[PDB]
């Protein structure tokens, strides 16, 4: 099972080594994630030598396996039909590409926080966010892994989701692994991000759904590439996840003096960082538009 | 090797 997986990392690594890919060494970078998976995956089965039986039947290990099975395939598929188109920036496939590379570093994040040293600890996960932890010990007990539904019921009876559409949406800013299962670890990094508990889905409702400058799913080069066209704008901002830093926020703004950089905020809270950053002319214009929300 | 990539609170 393990073997197929690895021969699929194998043809994605040939394939994203085409020179016409122009491919930047800069995180997500794929030519790292597939060889740091399977090195990973190396590592586990190396701790389960003789008791292979104990770690095949353990289910979020088999989550994973077949996720990542589904990906590998995925991304072949995906240069199969795009052709020349991958290696045109700004192409749709191309896109594709970058937005698998961010999935294949958020699964081996999360294999890491499952597995750190090689053993299953999913069990004994420590969730960060107090509030948060006492929720998913109290629906899930110790349980790695859970599916979509099932974790929508259990969050809607503490945070009632308006709507389908906005189901639809926190779906796809939790489940990073894109597999329809949320891991304790997809759980502890999203409660991380949108903090605090007691008002969660307002907080990501204003920083994510009705916000102009959240960017899903984007890359350190693309917030890059993005900010170019606001260059002459400064307090031009956007905001993401860190790929690298997973679970805190990364703020790419325009400065005055014309560089673009890219900051984490620490010791405050998202909210807090925007409302200063406009407060001092850093973080104006969200995408570059001209209005600003109220974070207020 | 090194590269630009995040840097210091500015608020």
């Amino acid at each position: 099972m393990v073997e197929k997986c690895w021969k699929l990392m194998d043809k994605v690594v040939r394939l994203c080594q085409n020179p016409k890919l122009a491919l930047k060494n800069s995180p997500p970078y794929i030519l790292d994630l597939l060889p740091d998976t399977y090195q990973h995956l190396r590592t586990i089965l190396s701790r389960y030598e003789g008791k292979m039986e104990t770690l095949g039947e353990n289910e979020y290990f088999r989550v994973f396996m077949e996720n990542l099975m589904k990906k590998t395939k995925q991304t072949i598929s995906l240069f199969k039909e795009g052709k020349e188109r991958m290696y045109e920036e700004n192409s749709q496939p191309r896109r594709n590409l970058t937005k698998l590379s961010l999935i294949f570093s958020h699964m081996l994040a999360e294999l890491k926080g499952i597995f750190p040293s090689g053993l299953f600890q999913g069990d004994t996960f420590r969730i960060t966010k107090a509030d948060a932890a006492e929720f998913w010990r109290k629906a899930f007990g110790e349980k790695t892994i859970v599916p979509w539904k099932s974790f929508r019921q259990a969050l809607h009876e503490v945070h009632p989701i308006s709507s389908g559409l906005e189901a639809m949406a926190l779906k796809s800013t939790i489940d990073l692994t894109c597999n329809d299962y949320i891991s304790v670890f997809e759980f502890d990094i999203f409660t991380r991000l949108f903090q605090p508990w007691s008002s969660l889905l307002r907080n990501w409702n204003s920083l994510a759904v009705t916000h102009p400058g959240y960017m899903a799913f984007l890359t350190y080069d693309e917030v890059k590439a993005r900010l170019q066209k606001f260059i002459h704008k400064p307090g031009s901002y956007i905001f993401r996840l860190s790929c690298t830093r997973l679970g805190q926020w990364a703020i790419g703004y325009v400065t005055a003096d014309g560089n673009i950089l890219q900051t984490i905020p620490h010791n405050k809270p998202l909210f807090q960082a925007l409302i200063d950053g406009f407060r001092e002319g850093f973080y104006l214009f969200p995408d570059g538009r001209n209005q600003n929300p109220d974070l207020t | 090797s090194f590269l630009q990539r995040y840097s210091s609170d500015p608020t």
